[PDB]
């Protein structure tokens, strides 16, 4: 959606 | 007594711990046991290697099963680490066993990261260690004879399994003595060695002339084909020729001693002659040429003996006919002996360091496995949500279902009285007001953390850059700078994923200032609200209508759906399945895992019935949004067009649009909280791996 992947 | 054996390689001692310990904190959780087992193994296989390899010394089986079970650990790490995959710098370097190139040196090496190369030379020192251990034996003695006699046909089996092995694994050229061909000599020769063994047992044991000639043929048989092999290649130390040469020799005559005390059996009397003959002819020229490898006294003497009684004999009583050699049928042969077939594990005991070890395979597949999951997933969320928000969009845009609810233009329609107290209940404009506000303070807690942390670094870096301009000398290690690089490239890329928070926090704070004052209005108690919203004489064909319960139906039909979508979010997010077993399985049975079709198939059994009526969503607000506006202008003829009504229409409008703008504002600043909260996690523990390394150095 609207904020930033956090994956690694 | 000479029997051909094999001398070990030599190897350098290489660092078999540390490569393998990284990438085993690489891909477990720090600090737990699946991090802590799988170091106290890596290091017990370090000390093993050296243990098995680190010397040429030890005789006995104590020190072959050492190496027999150090070749059997090996073998079983292969598909967990990944070494197939190229990135491992374990080099292994192996010294030629014979000082032998296909060039003029003294010797020639190779080093290799290939752990395929490395198990083939593991058990090459296997096959020679046995090999050693074989031609020690005690032969006037049953346990002598049964421990060459095994230890012969393993070590024939493990030069063969490398014979087949080698060029596969092995991406390069090998030396000479793992080289399919001469590995594959010495196969046989430790097979025919074997064969004198039991025809050394037959002979002790006092069997059949008839079965130790058949013996000692398929023995001499053996010698023969490995010393052809020999004759146009050397390859091998200098007394494997004329060793291969003697024994042939000496089997060929023990073959002829035997059948010729048959033939005698059965009074063929020049037979007898004419192989004894033979026997003598072949012993002599052996006692001759190769006295420096044989001795074979006894056995000339005892050729002799039986042949000047069967000349005296012939020549005054039987006056038998002495054929050529030509004319004599072949004597047979019969093998009692096999190359063994090596299968680990081939050490006794075994036991499997790193057995709970999930092998490379499967984490890449399951990896893989998630990343489809994912995909699935988030495509069915998004395409829900995108839909719902533009079903809401034109049910406002038209007034719905607030103009059909319109009894007089005197009172708030239910669904708009229904939504605000939806807002009052979940807090009102204080909650998205409160949220607003505390976003820059947990975007400024980010920065915070992320520049202290470089700071660290760049104070480090300056007092090292110092230390080494006025201390050449004193101070001589790699420079921050090259270290902190990586560190510093997370740190970059930290700084991007700001970037983009940053923006996004503008895109909901400019609808959050385009929608506050209807938002306000909104939550104003009832009878307030009712004040300030227009009133309207209303268009009084509308009690009951055909055109609006149709609407109203339809739009009861549109609500269900929509709501319906909430169910399938969740049990879209509920659901999961540990795929470990199923890719487990497929290992086991099958050659590899293919994960893609076994993914596939399975994402489909688990997810498809959600698939399916997320499907049957879309297409079913699609017809419902066809046959809403058809309709609804037919509606707006029942509806005149006057300032007051005009007014009225807007306002409501707009409540409406407001109560769509509330949820969405408060979904996307809770979707902000949770990722500057998580993030902060994310950068805590970098803040942490910052001050660990500043001071590690």
């Amino acid at each position: 959606n609207l904020y930033p992947d956090l994956s690694e | 007594a000479t029997f051909i054996s094999v001398q070990l390689k030599k190897t350098s001692e290489v660092d078999l711990a540390k490569p393998l310990v990284k990438f085993i904190q690489q891909t477990y959780p720090s600090g737990g046991e699946e991090q802590a087992q799988y170091c106290r193994a890596a290091e017990e296989l370090s000390k093993l290697r050296r243990a098995a390899v680190g010397r040429p010394l030890d005789k006995h089986e104590g020190a072959l099963e050492t190496l027999l079970r150090y070749y059997d650990q090996i073998c079983s790490i292969e598909p967990k680490f990944p070494f197939s995959e190229n990135q491992i710098c374990l080099t292994f370097t192996w010294k030629d066993a014979f000082d032998k190139g296909s060039l003029f040196g003294g010797s020639v090496k190779l080093a290799l990261a290939s752990l395929g190369y490395e198990k083939s030379c593991v058990l090459f020192n296997c096959a020679a260690l046995a090999s050693q251990i074989a031609a020690e034996q005690n032969l006037d003695n049953d346990e002598g004879l049964k421990i060459a006699a095994k230890h012969y046909q393993f070590a024939s089996g493990a030069f063969l399994h490398i014979k087949e092995t080698v060029l596969s694994a092995l991406s390069r050229e090998p030396t000479v003595d793992i080289s399919p061909d001469t590995v594959g000599t010495l196969s046989l020769i430790m097979l025919a060695q074997a064969q004198e063994v039991f025809f050394l047992k037959a002979t002790r044991d006092k069997m059949k002339d008839a079965i130790i000639a058949k013996l000692a043929n398929q023995a001499a048989d053996y010698f023969g084909d490995a010393f052809k092999q020999c004759q146009y290649k050397d390859t091998l130390p200098k007394e494997v020729f004329p060793v291969l040469a003697a024994k042939h020799c000496i089997m060929q005559a023990n073959a002829e001693y035997h059948q010729s005390i048959l033939a005698k059996q059965q009074y063929y009397f020049g037979e007898e002659i004419a192989r004894l003959q033979h026997a003598a002819e072949l012993i002599k020229t052996v006692a001759s040429r190769y006295d420096e490898y044989v001795n074979v006294k006894d056995f000339s003497d005892k050729i002799n003996r039986a042949l000047a009684a069967a000349k005296k004999d012939n020549d005054f009583i039987y006056h038998d006919r002495v054929p050529d050699l030509k004319d004599l049928d072949p004597i047979g042969k019969a093998t009692l002996v096999k190359s063994t077939p090596v299968n680990v594990p081939i050490s006794q005991k075994f036991t499997d360091l790193f057995e709970k070890m999930v092998p490379v395979s499967v984490q890449q597949s399951l990896a893989a496995y998630n990343q489809r999951k994912a995909d699935l997933v988030n495509r069915s969320i998004a395409q829900m949500r995108e839909a719902t928000t533009l079903a809401n969009g034109v049910l406002a845009s038209l007034n719905l279902p607030a103009a059909i609810e319109d009894v007089s233009g005197d009172t708030v329609p239910q669904s708009i009285l229904t939504k605000s107290r939806s807002v009052i209940e979940q807090g009102g404009i204080q909650t998205v007001d409160q949220l607003i506000k505390e976003l820059p303070e947990l975007l400024q807690r980010n920065r915070e953390i992320l520049d202290e942390s470089l700071r660290l670094l760049d104070e480090e870096e300056a007092t090292d850059n110092d230390l080494r301009a006025k201390f050449k000398e004193r101070w001589q290690r790699t420079p921050s700078n090259e270290l902190y690089k990586p560190l510093r490239a997370e740190g970059t890329n930290f700084r991007t994923v700001l970037d983009k928070a940053v923006q996004a926090d503008g895109q909901v704070k400019e609808c959050y200032q385009s929608h506050r004052d209807t938002i306000v209005l909104l939550c104003k108690p009832e009878p307030e609200l009712n004040a300030a919203i227009p009133s309207a004489n209303p268009a009084k064909t509308m009690q009951g209508s055909e055109v609006v319960n149709v609407l109203k139906s339809l739009l009861s039909n549109l609500d269900e759906v929509k709501k319906e979508r909430e169910g399938l979010e969740n049990d879209l997010k509920s659901v999961n399945f540990d795929m470990t077993s199923k890719f487990l399985t497929a290992l086991a049975q099958d050659g590899v895992i293919n994960e893609e079709a076994l993914s596939v198939t399975e994402l489909d059994r688990v997810y498809g019935g959600l698939t399916t009526k997320v499907q049957e969503s879309l297409k079913k607000q699609e017809g419902l949004l066809k046959n809403i506006q058809v309709s609804h202008q037919e509606f707006s003829k029942m509806k005149q067009s006057n300032n007051e009504a005009n007014l009225r229409e807007e306002v409501l409008k707009n409540l409406a649009t407001a109560y769509d703008n509330f949820v969405e504002l408060v979904a996307n600043l809770k979707e902000g909280t949770k990722f500057y909260n998580e993030l902060t996690e994310i950068l805590v523990r970098f803040q942490n791996k910052c001050s660990d390394i500043v001071f590690a150095r």
